[PDB]
RNA sequence: ACCGAACGUGAAGUUAAAGUGCCGGAAUGCACGCUCAUCAGACACCACAAAAGGUGUUAGUUCAUCUAGACAGCCGGCCGAAUGAACUAGCCCUGAAAAUGGAUGGCGCUCAAGCGUGCUACUUAUACUUCACCGUGAUUGCUGUUUUGACGCUUUCACGAGUAGGCAGGCGUGGAGGUCAGUGACGAAGCCUU
RNA sequence: UUGAAAGGGAAGGGCUUGAGAUCAGACUUGGUACCGGGCCAGCAUCGGUUUGGAGCGGCAGGAUAAUGGCGGAGGAAUGUGGCACGGCUUCUGCUGUGUGUUAUAGCCUCUGACGAUACUGCCAGCCUAGACCGAGGACUGCGGUUUUUACCUAGGAUGUUGGCAUAAUGAUCUUAAGUCGCCCGUCUUGAAACACGGACCAAGGA
């Protein structure tokens, strides 16, 4: 009961990038505990939460959320591309990110 | 490269002066039969009048390793060009297979001499059967009786970034 | 005004090739072949072998 | 990119209309453009390119 | 492969540059890192070769003023936290943020003389040079070129030493005594059915 | 798909008779090429350049059906080192002509989405269906031209796995242009 | 396209409801449910029309008897159903086996 | 100015040339060797180094001595098993000296993160593939239902870089003929303004 | 001047999102507790494009794979047992050297009848994970199933549920962060140039 989690901790890393130009639409995520493309692919579609806090209140909470889903994997060492209704802004690098495990299909 | 073993067979375009033209067969190091024909009008234009144009391919045909499960040594007759000159020499290799030691041939020549693929000819690689017929220490080293050797140093390969206990190299 | 690929969109397959319904129901894909079990390489094609 | 063998987006070089705003030969060009589009007869086709021609491509008879 | 909360690197015997890469990466993905004793790392090479190549640093000052140029910095942490400054892009402001992760230190100063260190064996120094190498260790690098507390750190490192092995000698008989109960306790329906569980 | 079965069963066996009769049985030589050209626009020399737009490949990725002959042999040497070419398979022609079959129709491309299609345009050389058309693209036929005019150049996506390190050196040198004979199968599943 | 779920409610307090497929995890615990009667249970049961419905308690208490008789034979079984599901420190779904 | 590729406004996929230790997206990836520099080396154009040398190390070539005991060492013996010479070319070293401090881009790297070679995956251009939208060019049809827009509506396909320059279609200003029986002291024109 | 904001050796710009401010909008000109609608989402099924799985099955080819296993014949050594000499062993994996050819281990070559696998192809074979899109707007066509002048996956997205309408949503402005961005005009082969004109603004100006 001192444990009520959900979800797999993730990671804002990057956007999607050459050397030079960014790519805001893609982001670049880091769930933990995953280190292949085989383990990332288990979490391909789930749905991806930043949750952040915000100044003013709206219907008396002042935390607010940008919900997101991840879309393919990325490079060899589990990584995996995600596509955020807003792009998350860039400041969120290295930000914690909510992986969720819906939609379940198990 | 990655490399098999094959029979080219080829011979000159039949003429009405010479209606049976001889049939000239070689065996081809290559990664494939594309480069098995190429290879073949490489050499025939080297030690016959014949062209791709006036010659004609008779077959190309895999030779597979007799016993790919058993180990052995070749010996492996080489010319090489070099930055300055042309030389022959001869070398030694252990393997179950007869392309695997053409492989390490490549590999060997390119490491030592600088000597990529195009700059070689196999001459020939022999199977040696006698354990006198080898001449060099590096692979004679290997067939001494009740060989043993450890492998001091062993370098285990870690799965996660951070390791909480003290490495260790015991084997 | 939608280009359906025939590969994928059986309905299309059917339309364009009328002979893809015998050719499963066939089974020319897996058809198999009868013939005796011979090697006609024994004798003079071990010339591979050695030359 | 594409290797053009030929200038791209080149008009057709041939008069599509009368250059003229006399709204009578315009009528004459409805009339032949409807003959044209649906008579099959070669002279309809004829007399609706004529129609369009600037007045030295129509000299005097 | 778990996000820490702080990840406390033991830094003997770690390869520089090898370790500084790594650290770079995690403190650049909001990793808190604190490297320790770093007056124990290594680089290969021999002593007289690292020497040379950091009197070639020093050489390079403004000309026109010299308090502009490059700050030399000699302690072993310093060395350190240049290699890693140099894999950061520093003049930013998420680099100085990533930079604010970090923590570089000699010997293993208060609160981590009683928290876990870790190693990183991509970056050990035993498992990555051929066994034959020579290397250099930045604590006599850094005397060898200034850097003047050498002896305080080993006078405080045999305390902290003669201190974790009282702690560890505790540990051990407790340990010990735990180990006798967990034993008489075993053969026992509970520990039948973890044996079937694989605990 | 009986003589396309039958033939091959009749080279096996012509194959598998001259090795027990101790000869060798030299295959036809191929009779058909699938071109695609690999290299961009940009720095073509003029004679190159023209063969390629008298091949129809006007831009990169695109393939096109040659029918071997000397001509058409010593056309393609001359774009060699901006094409990868090779030998199609059936299959090979089949999934090409489903999927990104299109026809010239009024100087226009029409995909062939319907048999009506290809017989409105092709009826007076007896093709009325894409498996007709298929057939005398992959048997070359006595209306090779007029099937592969009427065949708009394919418009292929680069592979699915890339190229190899270096494309624009030949095949042999571990390149991709020039004939790789086989291969150009397996360039094509990656392409379309 | 839903699932008609019970806690039980006694075990668990999660009533009769109704949950999405994809909002589920499929463990590979069962219970034998031959023994319960969930015919007149359907989308028009859950019409929305606080105040519980007595014809909602009864038959939450009837499909519990059963589940409950069910359940008893299993050791542990309703301990595992009243705890709930938590993802602890080191827990790695892509490689758990619900 | 080289390599790749040439450009309407977008979505998704894949690549080219170049890369994948960090700066930086992608491997501290798999593999066979070579190299240790008290000025290592590190990728075409290209931003340098030669002749000549080295018992540094590696691999070769050709001669010669060898269990009828080779070379070395103690006085033929003594353990026993290889040895000598010339030559070839890989990496490394010497040759190798300039002026502000400083550049394989930087950090740094030594069974490499260097050099030669092979393989797998992976990264991403305004390029390629599919789709949406804009425009240009061509193209299908439209009058007994043409029907107050035919200089219009509509079907289909392809294409889009641009200085000098040409042409086309539009935006805006002062004044003039006509028209809106137009706006306006109940506020025209002008001016300021998330 | 007041107010707002930002500010480590310039500032300014583009793209993107966050934060704050401003503006907008469907319960419509809604119709009669209900009908139905708008927007944002979840799920299901479909169609187009596409990336995958430690996927599963069938077929073909090759030296009708080469091997391997089994059988036969031959042979050798880095010679097993045995034997004969030895140095240390209460002969305690004892061991070394000779001999010779399976013995108290085995191996190599050729070969005979079977049986597989690798590799490369084919399947108009099967199962399975995810992403982006939804142009069009009565019917007309081509096909398929036909139990049928009917139905379909077949000439381009629908069904259902929830929430919201004082708002989730969108735009702009300011600002931060990431990334890129040299000063325009000009002559010139070549300009950011250590080439020239330009401090600023209005009106005039070819
Ligand atoms: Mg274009
Ligand atoms: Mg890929
Ligand atoms: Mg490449
Ligand atoms: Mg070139
Ligand atoms: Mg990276
Ligand atoms: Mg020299
Ligand atoms: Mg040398
Ligand atoms: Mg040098
Ligand atoms: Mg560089
Ligand atoms: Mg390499
Ligand atoms: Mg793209
Ligand atoms: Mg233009
Ligand atoms: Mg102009
Ligand atoms: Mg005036
Ligand atoms: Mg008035
Ligand atoms: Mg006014
Ligand atoms: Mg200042
Ligand atoms: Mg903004
Ligand atoms: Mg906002
Ligand atoms: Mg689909
Ligand atoms: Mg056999
Ligand atoms: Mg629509
Ligand atoms: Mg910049
Ligand atoms: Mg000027
Ligand atoms: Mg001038
Ligand atoms: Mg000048
Ligand atoms: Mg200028
Ligand atoms: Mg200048
Ligand atoms: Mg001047
Ligand atoms: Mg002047
Ligand atoms: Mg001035
Ligand atoms: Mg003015």
């Amino acid at each position: 009961a001192e444990s009520h989690r959900l979800y797999v901790k993730g990671k804002h890393i990057s956007y999607q990038r050459s050397k030079s130009v960014t790519n805001p639409n893609v982001s670049l995520i880091q769930i933990e505990g995953v280190a292949s493309p085989k383990d990332a692919k288990f979490y391909l579609g789930k749905r991806i939460a930043y949750v952040y806090r915000a100044p003013k209140e709206i219907r008396g909470s002042k935390i607010r959320v940008i919900w997101g889903k991840v879309t393919r994997t990325h490079g060899n060492n589990g990584l995996v591309r995600a596509n955020f209704k807003k792009n998350l802004p860039p400041k969120t690098f290295g930000a914690s990110v909510r992986i969720m495990l819906y939609p379940s299909n198990i | 490269s990655r490399l098999n073993e094959y029979q080219v067979i080829g011979r000159n375009l039949p003429t009405e002066s010479v209606p049976e033209p001889k049939l000239f067969r070689m065996r081809i190091f290559a990664p494939n039969t594309v480069v098995a024909k190429s290879r073949y009008w490489y050499f025939l234009q080297k030690l016959h009048k014949v062209k791709k144009a006036s010659g004609e391919i008779v077959s190309v045909n895999i030779i597979s390793e007799a016993k790919p499960t058993k180990v052995k040594t070749f010996g492996i007759w080489l010319r090489y060009e070099s930055r300055s000159g042309i030389h022959n020499m001869y070398k030694e290799y252990r393997d179950v297979t007869r392309v695997g030691a053409v492989e390490t041939m490549y590999q060997d020549l390119a490491a030592r001499h600088r000597a990529r693929f195009r700059s070689i000819h196999i001459l020939k690689v022999v199977e040696l059967e006698k354990t006198d017929d080898v001449k060099r220490q590096y692979v004679k080293q290997f067939l001494t009786k009740d060989l043993k050797f450890p492998l001091p140093h062993r370098v285990q390969k870690s799965k996660k970034l951070f390791q909480a206990t003290a490495p260790t190299t015991f084997y | 005004v939608l280009k359906k690929n025939p590969l994928k969109n059986k309905q299309v397959l059917l339309r364009l090739n009328p002979y893809a319904k015998a050719y499963a129901a066939e089974k020319v894909g897996s058809a198999k072949v009868e013939q005796a079990k011979v090697k006609p390489s024994k004798g003079q094609f071990a010339e591979v072998l050695k030359n | 990119g594409r290797d053009h063998t030929s200038k791209q987006h080149v008009r057709s070089g041939h008069r599509t209309a009368p250059k003229s705003d006399n709204v009578y030969l315009q009528l004459l060009v409805k009339l032949y453009s409807f003959l044209a589009r649906r008579t099959d007869a070669p002279f309809n086709k004829v007399i609706l390119k004529s129609l369009f021609l600037s007045k030295i491509n129509r000299p005097p008879v | 492969s778990s996000f820490e909360k702080v990840v406390v690197i033991d830094g003997k015997g770690h390869l520089l540059g090898r370790l500084a890469s790594i650290v770079s990466k995690q403190i650049l993905n909001g990793q808190k890192v604190v490297v320790v004793r770093c007056e124990e790392l290594n680089i290969s090479g021999e002593f007289f070769r690292n020497k040379l190549k950091y009197h070639d640093y020093l050489r390079k000052a403004t000309r026109y003023n010299k308090k502009k140029g490059p700050f030399h910095f000699r302690a072993p942490s310093r060395i350190l936290y240049k290699a890693i400054r140099g894999m950061i892009p520093h003049k930013t402001a998420r680099g100085k943020a990533a930079l604010e992760r970090l923590k570089v230190f000699e010997g293993v100063p208060p609160p981590y003389d009683k928290k876990k260190r870790v190693v990183v064996p991509q970056a050990l120094r035993v498992l990555r040079l051929k066994p034959g190498r020579k290397y250099t260790t930045v604590g006599k690098l850094s005397s060898a070129v200034g850097w003047k507390y050498e002896s305080v750190v080993e006078k405080l490192e045999e305390k902290r030493k003669v201190q974790s092995a009282e702690y560890y000698a505790k540990k051990k008989a407790l340990t010990k005594k735990l180990n006798a109960a967990k034993a008489s306790t075993a053969e026992s329906e509970a520990a039948q059915k973890l044996a079937a569980f694989g605990y | 798909q009986k003589e396309y079965t039958e033939a091959e069963r009749s080279v096996i066996k012509a194959k598998r008779d001259a090795k027990a009769s101790n000869s060798y049985y030299v295959d036809a030589q191929p009779k058909l090429v699938f071109v695609v050209r690999i290299k961009g626009i940009n720095k073509i020399p003029p004679k190159p350049r023209k063969v390629l737009q008298l091949l129809r490949l006007t831009q990169i990725n695109a393939g096109v059906f040659v029918r071997l002959t000397k001509a058409t042999s010593e056309l393609i040497k001359l774009a060699e080192p901006y094409v990868a070419y090779g030998y199609p398979s059936l299959s090979t022609i089949r999934q090409l002509v489903y999927k990104r079959g299109f026809g010239k129709v009024n100087k226009q491309r029409i995909a062939l989405s319907d048999n009506a299609i290809i017989e409105a345009n092709l009826g007076k050389f007896n093709i009325l269906s894409i498996e007709d058309l298929i057939h005398e693209i992959y048997t070359v036929g006595p209306n090779f031209k007029q099937v592969s005019n009427f065949l708009w150049p394919f418009k292929l996506s680069n592979p699915n796995g890339g190229f190899r390190a270096r494309k624009f050196q030949h095949f042999i040198q571990g390149g991709d242009t020039g004939n790789r004979e086989q291969f150009i199968n397996a360039l094509v599943k990656q392409m379309n | 396209n839903t699932l008609l779920v019970s806690g039980p409610f006694k075990v668990n307090g999660v009533p009769l409801r109704r949950v999405n497929a994809r909002y589920v995890i499929a463990t590979s615990t069962k219970v034998n449910v031959s023994g319960v009667d969930v015919s007149k249970f359907n989308v028009e049961y859950f019409a929305r029309e606080k105040e519980i419905k007595a014809e909602r308690v009864a038959d939450q208490k009837s499909v519990d008897a059963a589940l409950l008789s069910e359940i008893k034979k299993t050791p542990l079984l309703k301990q595992y159903l009243a705890a709930s599901f938590s993802l602890k420190n080191g827990d790695r779904p892509h490689l758990l086996k619900f």
